[PDB]
């Protein structure tokens, strides 16, 4: 679950930025 | 529809955002993963990303405001991303600006059958601050509009 | 299923490649469009290339072998970017490496409760070179294990 | 349709570059 999370707000990051 | 994959990532998404699990996205909760993305928004600006998107005007964002908010987002940054990256293979000399020569050699290597007179009209047409070449935002300008 | 839209870009995208417009795609090609993209291939690189998508064994790339190409390459750059990405997440300091302290802060963040030991743990298996932190090369390693 | 070859040099730079 932990790498998950980990690919879940890289993701975000992209999107956010 | 989405795939039953595409609605999971979505979901998984949007339980990032709603930390305490009630349901909706509060500013403090958006506040809080764009601190995690090492970003640091105002609350002012947090307040206008919720109202951009807040169809029911309560403040906070639901499951499918949350769905407009990734839509929109998601294509700007794919957006964004390609004309970057399309800027840089035409700035050949990587000055910042592309230049009608810049333009002319990579179109004609990519199969385009543009006149030299037709690259400089690109050129000419974009460059809406009037120096001779074509900076990033005059590249943006001219790839939206 | 598939939309015009997506087809008409990937139709796009293939005759950007196929400059003769003979519906296959050569090293040639390939070469000449790599080269507009900032890299330099040799023969046997681009053959290689070819070679992972060729389905028929004919030597060239046809539109579905391209089709495959181009679905493999999309996952894949997305995986690295999602990766890429979550690494600056990681590294708050922008020093190249995360640190136990680092390591520590985001978990906390991201709400995953971690005793001392776990975090420390996490950090010994990724940790390769002994020096008690994860460099990119490290972080990489343990997100597609 | 410039601009959608454009468009499509840039996709095949992120995918490829
Ligand atoms: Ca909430
Ligand atoms: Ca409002
Ligand atoms: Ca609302
Ligand atoms: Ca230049
Ligand atoms: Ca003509
Ligand atoms: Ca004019
Ligand atoms: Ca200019
Ligand atoms: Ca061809
Ligand atoms: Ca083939
Ligand atoms: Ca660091
Ligand atoms: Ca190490």
């Amino acid at each position: 679950v932990i790498r998950n999370k980990i690919r879940a707000i890289g993701k975000m990051a992209r999107v956010f930025s | 529809q989405l795939t039953e994959e595409q609605i999971a990532e979505f979901k998984e998404a949007f339980s990032l955002f709603d930390k305490d699990g009630d349901g909706t996205i509060t500013t403090k909760e958006l506040g809080t993963v764009m601190r995690s993305l090492g970003q640091n928004p105002t609350e002012a600006e947090l307040q206008d990303m919720i109202n951009e998107v807040d169809a029911d005007g309560n403040g906070t964002i639901d499951f499918p405001e949350f769905l407009t908010m990734m839509a929109r987002k998601m294509k700007d940054t794919d957006s964004e991303e390609e004309i970057r990256e399309a800027f840089r293979v035409f700035d050949k000399d990587g000055n910042g600006y592309i230049s009608a020569a810049e333009l002319r050699h990579v179109m004609t290597n990519l199969g385009e059958k543009l006149t030299d007179e037709e690259v400089d009209e690109m050129i000419r047409e974009a460059d809406i601050d009037g120096d001779g070449q074509v900076n990033y935002e005059e590249f943006v300008q001219m790839m939206t509009a």
